[PDB]
């Protein structure tokens, strides 16, 4: 969506697209040619530099603030109309149905995960933003891996690998016997 | 005509101008369009005094208070 609106920013620019092909490269600068900074305001008004991308083909393509402007409504949902509190106040509200002893070791045990989340300072300027949600004392602290992709792999290929895990996974012939929903109270 | 009287070689009795003797909405009209005029007197006067109140109505790449309104103001 985030990408569909980097669309919505061509058309502002004048750039004329409107291809599904023409998106994938959207998100090979959105994996390249964007990041994200800390001052939403304040870099807003700072003057940008227009970074220049090239297509293929090699075309000029200048972007300004806009690779940190769209991730802004990740942390403001109704830039693009949709009412939420933002990734950092979501995981407040998961933070509060838990409880305040358990709470510091999750600030301390924050697992930031997705490619989605690789940007400059993205978590950090989301500590910025926890910082000045969460209260005094409150020692925050995150654990991304350069790999926030395979970790799940990874980790599947661990727990893949187990002997205790027959009861883990389910056999073929079970589901065929009743139905899912057998494996539905194994979900949980 | 005195250039006709003076000049032998040229001939009379001539139609000059020799000519060829030529001789001489829908979607309004549909089942379900209702095409209707406005009145833009009447409905220009009417909204005419509804005011409307503005107070810096910006808002192109401006980051800071997420929601924003046009016509800030009030009148």
């Amino acid at each position: 969506d985030v990408s569909r609106f980097l669309r919505l920013y061509l058309r502002k620019e004048g750039y004329d697209f409107h291809s599904s092909s023409e998106f994938e490269i959207v998100k090979a600068i959105k994996e390249r040619a964007c990041y994200l900074s800390i001052n939403p305001q304040k870099d807003e008004t700072l003057e940008t530099e227009k970074a220049q991308y090239y297509l293929p083909d090699g075309s000029t393509i200048e972007i300004g603030p806009s690779r940190f402007r769209a991730p802004e409504l990740l942390f403001r949902p109704d830039l693009i109309g949709e009412e939420s509190e933002g990734i950092h106040e979501v995981l407040v509200f998961a933070i509060q149905k838990s409880d305040m002893d358990l709470r510091r070791t999750l600030f301390s045990n924050i697992v930031l995960s997705g490619g989605s989340t690789l940007f400059k300072g993205f978590g950090d300027r989301l500590l910025s933003e926890v910082k000045k949600l969460a209260p005094k004392d409150v020692k925050i602290r995150i654990s991304a891996p350069q790999e926030r992709l395979y970790s799940t792999w990874i980790g599947g290929s661990i727990l893949a690998s187990l002997d205790t895990f027959k009861k883990m996974w389910v056999s073929k012939k079970e589901y065929e016997e009743d139905g899912a929903r057998s494996i539905h109270r194994k979900t949980f | 005509d005195p250039k006709y009287a003076d000049l032998p070689g040229i001939a009379r009795n001539e139609p000059d101008v020799y000519e060829t003797s030529d001789l001489p909405q829908e979607e309004l009209t549909s089942t379900s369009v209702e095409h209707i005029i406005v009145n833009p007197n009447a409905a220009y006067d009417k909204f005419k005094d509804k005011r409307v109140g503005t107070k810096g109505l910006d808002f192109s790449d401006r980051i800071g208070k997420t929601k924003r309104t046009g016509y800030e103001s009030g009148e």
